[PDB]
C-alpha cells in the first residue's frame, strides 16, 4: 500500500516527484522500480521531492517507488586505503570487492564541546612556505583559497605525498591516513591523479572519493560528507587521518543544483538558505580528540577557488569564516616564479605556533617579519626613489627570503632539512649570496649538511628542538658552507 | 647650468605625469560607472528572483 | 505505436498529451509530420496526467493544439561509421550536403554514460601545433583536451583554422568537425577549403565528418548538435579503434542554448540567468569526450566568453574539464598582437620539466617572468614614463616587449585579410629563438623587427630590411 | 463551437493579450481584434492563448473578439515597394497610396543553409576613400558599424547607399544594388529628414524605408528588422543584389527586452534574456551570396550598433561582433579632432578582406592598413628624440590621415580612389603643405579628368593596373606634383 | 543575564561571541521561511532582530549588564549590513583592523576607527581627553601624510612634519602591547598597563621627553618605564 | 510639528534618521511582499521621503505666516552618497550639512565639510 511504496507522479532534471511514501524518513534513501536510487529530500502534505542518484531517463511517470528504511550511510574501515570509490563508497578502480570495519551515516553529528582536546601535533607538509609561515596541526581546518589553475591541488598533493615519511614506520601516531575527495572534477583528472600517487607509491595509505562532474547533483553534493563519515572511523579509532574536499564550491554549486530544482527559495547567487550549515556540519567534524576519546585526530583541508581574486563572494566568505586559516594562492606571485605561490601576507594559521615543529619554531620566528618589512620597502622602492642603506639592505634580505621558499612541484623537504635552509636566510648568511643562485644554494647546501653534518640532521629530526649545542653547530655549518 | 636644466626638466616631468594621471582618472571613472551599474542591476536580479518564486 | 496530441506550443517547447496508458520515456524523439516534412521533438520531463514536455528540434510556427505526434521509441539517432566521412550531418542526423541518403549499416542515439573511472587512458604526448606561443608557453597534449576562450572579435576562427590546417592534414585518424552556433558563412568556407585540399573527396575517400548546427538554428537543436559529434567521434574512437581528432566551435553554444530554454521548461533561474542544471549538463557533455583504453581522442574546443568576462558560469565553469587552455584576450588584440594568445593565462599541464625538457620548460617560465615583470610596471610606465625605471627594469621591458612582439605569428588563413604570408615554426626552433632572446644576443635589434616573423632567422632578416 | 476561428479576451496588460478559444490557431500567427489593431500569438497554452500587441494596448479590451488570420506573421515583398516608406508590418506610411507586392513572405524564416551559399567576391563601393581601401565590404557580406551616438554611424551607412546612384542608373541588374534601411527607435522626423534627403539626391527611387520609431509599441521595434530582411531576401532570391541597413540593433535589442520582461521571463546579463543572441543571429544569418545554382543572388548587411563609453567588450555589441564578418569602429575621440569619417583602423576588420577589394585598389592601397597601424603606434610615443625614420613616418601618416578625410554625402568612385592613395602611397604627397591636401585632391583628380581621362576610363573598365597602366598613373602623379 | 540582574539585583557581564553569527542564522530562517530576501541576501527583520536582542542587554535601576560583543566583519568590509546595524547599539567600538595588524602592531585595534561614547572631558577629565584628541590628530596627520611620503620618503616634508611623523610612529608603536594570552603567539611576558600611567605615558611621549629614544623602543612594551628600560637594554 | 506651523508659530523638526525609517518600510514592504526595488527597498521609497519632507514650508501672511523647518539626518556607509536613500534625500532637501570623519579625526570638530555643504537657499536666510 501507499504506507511502504509510492506512485510517481512527475520526473524531470533529476528530480521526482512521488505520490504517497506515507511512512518515509526525511532523507531517506529510495528506490524506483527500474532500479535506480534516490533521496527523499522533501516531505510535503500530499507529495515526496527525491532527488535522483542516477540518469531519469530511467524513471518514468506512473512507476512504482520502494522505501528502505536506510539513511544514506557507507561503508568504513581500513580496507578502503588503496581503494577509490564513488561517493557511496562503491569501488571504481575495478578492483574486488571493498572490506569494511562497519557501515556509518553521510550526516553524523560533529563532536561536541567536551571531548575535543586543543590543537598540538603538526601536519608536516614538506612545503617550505606553509611549515614555516601558517603551520597546519593535527585537527585544524586549514582552508586552501585562490583561482583557478593557482596551485592548490598541487599543494594539498604535495602535503599527502610528504606523509611517506611516518607512514613508512612503526609509530601508529606518527601516520597520517589521507582521504582526497574530488568533487566535479574530470575522471582523467581523478586517473592522472592516482596515476601520480602510485608513481610515488602514496596510494597505499591513500583513499580516493570521486564525485565527478557527469555524476548526479546528489552524489557530488554527498561525497564531501561520507568521506567525512569515512576519515571519521581512523578519528573514533586512535588513527590519524587528513581529508583533502577538492573541492568544496562545485559542492555548492550542486546544493545551489538540488535546492534550485526542488524550488526552495533562493538566498544570495541563487545559492540556498543554508549553504553556510552545510560547509559548518562538514568541517566541524575536523577534530582533536582526547586521551579518553583515544586521541585520534581528522585534519580538513577544504579548496576554494575564487573568481577573480573576490573573496567577497557568498561561498568564499562562509568558508573562510569557518576554517580556522586560509593558504591564499595567488596567480601574479606564480607568474613572478614564485611557487607555490602562496601571498604569505593574506596566509594565515590561527593555530599557528602552537601546532609548528619547536626547531623550525625557533628558526622560523623572524622569518614573518622579515617579509611584511620587505613588502612595504619593495612597494616604495618600486617606484624607483631614493633609498636608506638599512632600507636597501631590507630588500636585499627579503628578496633572498622570497627566492628561497621557491620549492618544485612533488618534492616536499623534510623538516630537518627545511631548519637549515631557513636559520640560513634568517641570519642574514645568504645576504652575500646572488639572488640568482640561492636556488643552487639550497641544493648544494643540504647536499653538504648531508655529508659533512649528518649527525646535525640526525639530532633535528630525533629531538625535534633546537638546543644551544646544536643552535651552535648549525651556525658553524652554515658559515663554513658559505665560505665555500 | 645643471641645476637650471635640471628644474625645469623636472617641472616638464610633473607636467607630463599629471596629463597621464588625468587620462587614467577618464578611464577608470568610466570603469567605475560601468561597475556601479552592473552591480545594481545583478543585486536587482538577485532580488527579483527570490521575490518571483 | 504511442501517440499523442500537442496542447501547449510556447518558444521551442512542445507540450505532449498521451491519453494511451504508457508514455515516452525521457530524452525520446517524437514525430509531427509536417508540410516541411517532419518535426522532431525530443522528451525533456513528464509534467503528470499522462502530459510530457519536449524540445523541438526546428521551428515550433505553424504548430496548432491538437497535431498528432507519433513516438519513434527511442532518443534521436545518427549515422555512425565511415560512411559518414566526407559528408555534413544535420542534428537529427540526416544528410544536407544534398549527396543523398547516408547507408551506414548502423544508426546510434546522441545520448549515451560517459565511459567509467576504469576505462580511463592518460597520455603524456605533446602536439605539435606549430604555433609560437603555444608550442612555448602551453603545449597541447595529443589525445588530451584542448580549449581556446575569447571574447567576440579576438580571433578564435582564425585561430580554429590554423589548428585544422596544421593539424588534421596530419593526423592520420579521421576527424570530426561540430559546428555548434557559429557562422554558416564559416561552416562554409572550412567545407570548400576541405574540398579544395582533398581532406574531403567526393570522388573517393574522405577523412573528415561535418556536423553543423549552426547559430541560425532554434536553441533545440542547438543543445542537441555537440552531442551528435560526439556520438560519431566515438564511434571511430571504441568501434574503429582509431586516433580521432574532435573540433567543436562553439561549444559555449551548447550551454547558452541550454538556457535560453530553461525558462520555459520552468526551472528557477541560477546566477545570471543560467540554468540550474549547468554543471551537470557541462559534464556529461564533456567528460564524455575523453580518450580511453579503446582509443584516443584529441578534442580542441572553441568558448566564447560573453561581453569578455572570463568569470561567467559557463567559461569558468569549462576551465575545469581541459588540459590545455589558450586565451585570446582583447587587451593584447587592440595592440595588433595576434593571434593574440594572453600568455599569461594560456595553461598547460605539459608544461612541466620531464615532459618538456629542463631548457623548454625555464625558457618559458624566464618568458612569463619577464612578461609579467613589464606588466607590474605598467602603471609607473603610464604615468612617469620609461625613463623613471632602473636601468634593470629598463632592460627587462625592453626585452618583454621585443618577446611580446615576438609572440605574434601570421597565420596562412589570414592572409585573404591581414595581407601578410603564413608562418608555420617548429618547436625547436621556437625554444631555440626564445631562449636566443632572453640570452641578449638580440638586445640590438629594433623590436620592430620581431613582429609578425616565423622565427629568429626572419627577425634578423626584418632587421636588415629596415636598415635599408 | 464559433471558439475555433475566434476567440474572446481574457485580459490585457503590458501590451500582452490573453485571449479564449482560437482552438485551430497556428503558433505565431496573426490575429485581428475589433478595434482592427493586430497581434501575433506567441504563447499557445491549455484553454488560452498569449497575443502579442502589435500596437497601443489602448485599443484592446476585455471581452473584445479576435479572429484568425491563418498566416505566419508576414508582409508584401516585390519590386513595387522601392522609393515606399512602409511600417514594420509593410503598411504605407508615406501616404502614396497601396504597395504594390510580387507576394507575401514570413517574417521568420531559416537562413540559407551551407550548401546554398557561395564565397563574397564582388565588391560593396562605398564610395568612402577609408572603408573602400583598408576595410572593404564584399557583396554578402555582414559588416558592423560600432561607435558612439553622434559618431557617423548613419553617415556611413547614408553615404554608401548614396554611392549606388551612378550603376543604379545603369543597365546591368548584375551591377544595381537595391538598398534597404531600417529606422529602429528613431525619432519620427529624423526618418522624414532622412527620407527627404535621399529624394533630394535622387537615391530614393531604388531604396526602401522600414521605419519602427519611437513611439511605435515595442512589439514592432523587435519585428521591423525581420520584415525588412524578408524585404531584402526577396532581391536575394530573385537573383539580384540588395543592401540591408539596422539602424540600430541596440535598440531592437531594448525592444525585445522590454517583451520579455513584460512576458516575466528571467533576465540574464544586463537584464536582457538569454535569447537575444537568437535574436540577432537568426537575423544576420540571413545576409548571404547564393551560388550559381541558387541565381548569384547576394544580401549584404550593415548592422548599427551604439555603445555607451565605447565599450566595444559590452554584452549586447560583443554578441553581435561575434555574429557579423567584421566591424567599423567608428571613434569619438577622432571624430571631434575633426578626423571623419574617423574609422579606427586599428580595430576596425574586415574578415572578408581583400576577396571582396577591387583589384585595382588592392594593388595602389598595398600594405596601407598596415601602415597606419603603425603610424599610430610610433606617433604615440612621439609625445626619445625623434630619427629621421619616424619624422618622416609621421609625415607619411599625417598626410595620409589627412587624405582619408571626406566631406559627407560626397561619395568618390574607384577611378577616383585609386590616383589618390596612389599618390599617398607612393610618397609624392611628402612635400605638400598638409593644411592643403584638401585642395590637392580636388586639383588632382581635375588634373586626371582634364589631361588623362583614358586612364581614369581604363582603371574603371579593366579593374586592374597593368605596368603601362601604373607606370602612366605615375607619371601623371609626378606631373601633377611638379606643377 | 537578565535574571542575574532583575531577580538578583547583580551587576553582570554578558560576553558574547559571535554576533555576526545570530544576524546570519537570522538571515538563514528568513530564507527558509521564504521571506524575500532584503540587500545582498539579509532578512528584511535584520534591524529589528537585533534591537529586541540588543536592548534588552540595558541597565536598568536593579542592576547594570555589562556586554562586550565580538562581531565579525566579512570581507573586512564595516558597510556590510550587518556591522553597519550592530555599530548602532554599542557605546564603545574597538575595530581590529587588518592594516594595523600587518604592520605588525598588536593588539591592532584601529587607533582612528575606535570609538567610545565615554570619551568625554565631563567623564574622563580635560587631562585623559586632551591626550586622547592630541594622539588623534597626530596619527591623522601621519596618515595623511604617508600618501605623500609613499612617493617622495620623508626628506621632502618639512621640519614640523618630521617631527609630528617621528612621533606619530613612536606613538604608534606605543599603543601595541603584550597580552598575556598571547605567550603562545610571543615569548614576551604579558603585562597590565593602568589607565593613569598610559595617559602619563602619552602626555609624556607628545611633548617630545623621548624624542631622543629610538622607534623600536616603544615596540610591545608596558608603560614608559619599559621604553626607558628597553632603550637603555638596546644600547 | 504642523500644529505649530498652521497656528502661525514655527516650529523645527530633527528626523534622527530617516535612514532607518526607509529600513522599517523596506521591512514592511518586504513582508507584505510588495515588489521590490534598487536594494530591495520598494518602489517608491522616494514618495516616502518626498510626501515627508515636502511638510516643512513658510508660510505666507493670509496663510498664517507660520513655518516648520526640517533637519531630516542621513547616514552615509563608507561616505557612499551615490547610495539610493542618500541621494533620493539629497534631491528633495534645499541643502546639506555634510559631516567628515577625517576631519572629525583631525581634531576639526564640529567636522563640517565646507566645500561640500551648500545651503542653496543660503544668504537670504543669514543674519545681516
Ligand atoms: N610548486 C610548483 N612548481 C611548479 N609548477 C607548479 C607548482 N605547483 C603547481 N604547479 C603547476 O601549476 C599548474 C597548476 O597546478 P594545479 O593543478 O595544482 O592547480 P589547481 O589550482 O589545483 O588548478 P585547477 O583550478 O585547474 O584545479 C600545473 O601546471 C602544476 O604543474
Ligand atoms: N564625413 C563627415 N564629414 C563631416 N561631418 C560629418 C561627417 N559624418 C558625419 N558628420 C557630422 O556628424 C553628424 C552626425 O552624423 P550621423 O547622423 O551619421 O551620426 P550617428 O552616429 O548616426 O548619430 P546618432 O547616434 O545620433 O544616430 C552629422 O550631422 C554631421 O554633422
Ligand atoms: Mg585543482
Ligand atoms: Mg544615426
Amino acid at each position: 500500500n501507499l504506507n511502504e511504496t509510492g506512485r510517481v507522479l512527475a520526473v524531470g532534471d533529476g528530480i521526482a516527484r512521488v505520490f504517497g511514501l506515507n511512512n518515509i524518513q526525511a532523507e531517506e534513501l529510495v528506490e524506483f522500480s527500474s532500479g535506480v536510487k534516490g533521496m527523499a529530500l522533501n516531505l510535503e502534505p500530499g507529495q515526496v521531492g527525491i532527488v535522483l542518484f542516477g540518469s531519469d531517463r530511467l524513471v518514468k511517470e506512473g512507476e512504482l517507488v520502494k522505501r528502505t528504511g536506510n539513511i544514506v550511510d557507507v561503508p568504513v574501515g581500513p580496507g578502503l586505503l588503496g581503494r577509490v570509490v564513488d561517493a557511496l563508497g562503491n569501488p571504481i578502480d575495478g578492483k574486488g570487492p571493498i572490506d569494511a570495519a562497519g557501515r556509518s551515516r553521510a550526516q553524523v553529528k560533529a563532536p561536541g564541546i567536551l571531548p575535543r582536546r586543543s590543537v598540538h601535533e603538526p601536519v608536516q607538509t614538506g612545503l617550505k612556505a606553509v611549515d614555516a609561515l601558517v603551520p597546519i596541526g593535527r585537527g585544524q581546518r586549514e582552508l586552501i583559497i585562490g583561482d583557478r589553475q593557482t596551485g592548490k591541488t598541487a599543494v594539498a598533493l604535495d602535503t599527502i605525498l610528504n606523509q611517506k615519511r611516518w607512514n613508512n614506520g612503526s609509530d601508529e601516531s606518527k601516520k597520517l591516513y589521507c582521504v582526497y575527495v574530488a568533487v566535479g572534477q574530470k575522471r582523467s583528472t581523478v586517473a592522472q591523479l592516482v596515476q601520480t600517487l602510485e608513481q610515488h607509491d602514496a596510494m597505499k595509505y591513500s583513499i580516493i572519493v570521486a564525485a565527478t562532474a557527469s555524476e548526479a547533483a546528489p552524489l557530488q553534493y554527498l561525497a564531501p560528507f561520507t568521506a567525512a563519515s569515512i576519515g571519521e572511523w581512523f578519528r573514533d579509532n586512535g588513527k590519524h587521518a587528513l581529508i583533502v574536499y577538492d573541492d568544496l564550491s562545485k559542492q555548492a554549486v550542486a546544493y545551489r543544483q538540488l535546492s534550485l530544482l526542488l524550488r526552495r527559495p533562493p538566498g544570495r547567487e541563487a545559492y540556498p538558505g543554508d549553504v553556510f550549515y552545510l560547509h559548518s556540519r562538514l568541517l566541524e567534524r575536523a577534530a582533536k580528540l582526547s586521551e579518553k576519546e583515544g586521541s585520534g585526530s581528522l585534519t580538513a583541508l577544504p579548496v576554494i577557488e575564487t573568481q577573480g581574486g573576490d573573496v567577497s563572494a557568498y561561498i568564499p566568505t562562509n568558508v573562510i569564516s569557518i576554517t580556522d586559516g586560509q593558504i591564499f594562492l595567488e596567480a601574479e606571485l606564480f607568474y613572478k616564479g614564485i611557487r607555490p605561490a602562496i601571498n604569505v601576507g593574506l596566509s594565515v594559521s590561527r593555530v599557528g605556533s602552537a601546532a609548528q615543529v619547536k626547531a623550525l619554531k625557533q628558526v622560523a620566528g623572524s622569518l614573518k617579519l622579515f617579509l611584511a618589512q620587505y613588502r612595504e620597502v619593495a612597494a616604495f622602492a618600486q617606484f624607483g626613489s631614493d633609498l636608506d642603506a638599512s632600507t636597501k639592505q631590507t630588500l636585499v634580505r627579503g628578496e633572498r627570503l622570497t627566492q628561497l621558499l621557491k620549492q618544485n612541484q612533488y618534492s616536499p623537504l623534510a623538516t630537518e632539512e627545511q631548519v637549515p635552509l631557513i636559520y640560513a636566510g634568517v641570519n642574514g648568511h645568504l645576504d652575500g649570496i646572488e639572488l640568482s643562485r640561492i636556488g643552487e644554494f639550497e641544493s648544494s647546501f643540504l647536499s653538504y649538511l648531508k655529508s659533512n653534518h649528518n649527525e646535525l640532521l640526525t639530532e633535528i629530526r630525533e629531538k625535534g628542538e633546537l638546543s644551544k649545542e646544536l643552535l651552535a653547530s648549525l651556525k658553524s655549518a652554515t658559515e663554513s658552507f658559505v665560505a665555500t | 647650468q645643471g641645476y637650471a636644466a635640471e628644474i625645469s626638466a623636472r617641472r616638464n616631468a610633473m607636467d607630463n605625469a599629471s596629463k597621464n594621471a588625468g587620462d587614467m582618472i577618464n578611464r577608470y571613472s568610466i570603469l567605475y560607472n560601468r561597475t556601479r551599474q552592473a552591480v545594481i542591476t545583478n543585486e536587482l536580479v538577485d532580488i527579483i528572483t527570490g521575490a518571483s518564486s | 505505436p504511442i501517440t499523442g496530441k500537442v496542447t501547449a506550443v510556447i518558444g521551442a517547447i512542445v507540450d505532449v498529451h498521451f491519453e494511451q496508458s504508457e508514455l515516452p520515456a525521457i530524452l525520446n524523439a517524437l514525430e509531427i509530420k509536417t508540410p516541411q516534412g517532419k518535426l522532431v521533438l525530443e522528451v525533456a520531463q513528464h509534467l503528470g496526467e499522462n502530459t510530457v514536455r519536449t524540445i523541438a528540434m526546428d521551428g515550433t510556427e505553424g504548430l496548432v493544439r491538437g497535431e498528432k505526434v507519433l513516438d519513434t521509441g527511442g532518443p534521436i539517432s545518427v549515422p555512425v561509421g565511415r560512411e559518414t566521412l566526407g559528408r555534413i550531418i544535420n542534428v537529427i542526423g540526416e544528410p544536407i550536403d544534398e549527396r543523398g541518403p547516408i547507408k551506414s549499416k548502423l544508426r546510434k542515439p546522441i545520448h549515451a554514460d560517459p565511459p567509467s573511472f576504469a576505462e580511463q587512458s592518460t597520455s603524456a604526448e605533446i602536439l605539435e601545433t606549430g604555433i609560437k606561443v603555444v608550442d612555448l608557453l602551453a603545449p597541447y597534449a595529443r589525445g588530451g583536451k584542448i580549449g581556446l576562450f575569447g571574447g567576440a572579435g579576438v580571433g578564435k576562427t582564425v585561430f580554429i583554422q590554423e589548428l585544422i590546417n596544421n593539424i588534421a592534414k596530419a593526423h592520420g585518424g579521421f576527424s570530426v568537425f561540430t559546428g555548434v552556433g557559429e557562422r554558416t558563412r564559416e561552416g562554409n568556407d572550412l567545407y570548400r577549403e576541405m574540398k579544395e585540399t582533398g581532406v574531403i573527396n567526393l570522388e573517393g575517400e574522405s577523412k573528415v565528418a561535418l556536423v553543423f548546427g549552426q547559430m541560425n538554428e532554434p536553441p533545440g537543436a542547438r543543445a542537441r548538435v555537440a552531442l551528435t559529434g560526439l556520438t560519431i567521434a566515438e564511434y571511430f574512437r571504441d568501434e574503429e579503434g582509431q586516433d580521432v581528432l574532435l573540433f567543436i566551435d562553439n561549444i559555449f553554444r551548447f550551454t547558452q542554448a541550454g538556457s535560453e530554454v530553461s525558462a520555459l521548461l520552468g526551472r528557477i533561474p541560477s546566477a545570471v540567468g543560467y540554468q540550474p542544471t549547468l554543471a551537470t549538463d557541462m559534464g556529461l557533455l564533456q567528460e564524455r569526450i575523453t580518450t580511453t583504453k579503446k582509443g584516443s581522442v584529441t578534442s580542441v574546443q572553441a568558448v566564447y566568453v560573453p561581453a569578455d568576462d572570463l568569470t561567467d558560469p559557463a567559461p569558468a565553469t569549462t576551465f575545469a574539464h581541459l588540459d590545455a587552455t589558450t586565451v585570446l584576450s582583447r587587451g593584447i588584440s587592440e595592440l595588433g598582437i595576434y593571434p593574440a594568445v594572453d600568455p599569461l593565462d594560456s595553461k598547460s599541464r605539459l608544461l612541466d620539466a620531464a615532459v618538456v625538457g629542463q631548457e623548454h620548460y625555464d625558457v618559458a617560465s624566464k618568458v612569463q617572468e619577464t612578461l609579467q615583470t613589464y606588466k607590474s610596471l605598467q602603471d609607473i610606465i603610464a604615468i612617469l614614463g620609461m625613463d623613471e625605471l632602473s636601468e634593470q627594469d629598463k632592460l627587462t621591458v625592453e626585452r618583454a616587449r621585443k618577446i611580446q612582439r615576438f609572440l605574434s605569428q601570421p597565420f596562412a588563413v589570414a592572409e585573404v585579410f591581414t595581407g601578410i604570408p603564413g608562418k608555420l615554426v617548429r618547436l625547436k626552433d621556437t625554444v631555440a629563438s626564445f631562449k636566443a632572446v632572453l640570452e641578449g644576443k638580440y638586445d640590438n635589434i629594433p623590436e620592430h623587427a620581431f613582429y609578425m616573423v616565423g622565427g629568429i632567422e626572419d627577425v634578423v632578416a626584418k632587421a636588415e630590411k629596415l636598415a635599408a
